[PDB]
């Protein structure tokens, strides 16, 4: 479960920085290069910092495209999803009903930014923080249709 | 009139200027080597404005 | 004599830099964060240079205050100090009569900022600069009382 899925996010994590101290993640999906625009701080790279962006605190989200230097190094990505197991950078995640469950406490604040697979290698989703549950915990994720975005936000959540 | 007035005032508010300036230099070097060990044993000696 | 020594200055060894050039050392000991302050230089680290500093010419020291994040990273300190063998970087050191000895040219200068331990583990105190001898180095150390701290600086030294 892990032979397939270490090798990407080293090819597509950099992470952001505010007075050299990480706090957040950021991902290169597609064609757009993304950040959830929660946390402060400039990305750990040179040049791509100086670009444009278009922000909106409805969703706290934020994009912007890529240079066509280092546009081919973003995975893939697809929208069809049925329920069953799926994965992530600590370990295995299930889903139904509209609902994403993992046990307890296996997540920090300080760790917004982690992109969620599949099995067969296109990326899914993308995390923001986290909820209380007894035992196997609620998530909080932006989504996409065929064609829109979308927010899900459970009741009695933190935002991390 | 204005020649003497000026002058007067003038000679006096250096002296309190000169006055706080080197009171404070002295609780300064009287506070100043308690900042600096690992350990914050100040003793009764509020009479300085001790932190 | 160093299988008890060699753990502790990677946990509490930070370094000075000036112009992408390391000339002196820095420690961190139990609350206050220390730093000689002859050399010129900027802490090798992002965030805690921004802090604020206290400074007497007259004894040639600089502290601040450890922020709460890596506190519990120093060492252990007392000014119990029968006389006997001790031990630093370069090997044993022995001392008597307020007066400490080494043999002779095992250090240099653009070595400031090297702490000095027990046996039994808790740090002592801190260096400056050589004198010549003849044969056994004369130091230059600041150290403390139950109380205060104090210089001593034997004659015919040069400031490293």
């Amino acid at each position: 479960r892990e032979r397939m899925c270490m090798k990407i996010e080293h090819d597509c994590i950099f992470e952001v920085k505010h007075e050299g101290k990480v706090t957040g993640y950021a991902c290169l999906v597609g064609d757009k290069v993304m950040k959830p625009a929660h946390v402060p701080g400039v990305i750990d790279n040179a040049d791509l910092a100086r670009l444009s962006y278009k922000k909106s605190s409805k969703y706290d989200l934020e994009c912007a495209q890529i240079p066509v230097a280092m546009k081919s190094d973003a995975s893939k990505y697809t929208h069809e999803k049925p329920e069953g197991h799926y994965n992530w950078h600590y370990g295995a995640v299930q889903y139904t009903g509209g609902r994403f469950t993992v046990p307890t406490g296996v997540g920090k604040p300080g760790d917004s930014g982690r992109p969620i697979f599949d099995n067969k290698g296109p990326v899914v989703a993308i995390v923001l923080g986290g909820a209380n549950e007894g035992t196997r915990t609620a998530l909080s994720v932006v989504t996409w249709n065929k064609d829109m975005v979308t927010k899900i936000t459970p009741e009695g959540t933190v935002e991390w | 009139t204005i020649v003497v007035v000026i002058r007067v005032s003038v000679v006096v508010l250096l002296s309190f200027a000169a006055s706080v300036y080197m009171c404070v230099v002295a609780r300064t070097k009287c506070l100043t080597p308690y900042a600096l060990t690992p350990g914050a044993v100040v003793p009764v000696t509020i009479g300085v404005l001790c932190c």
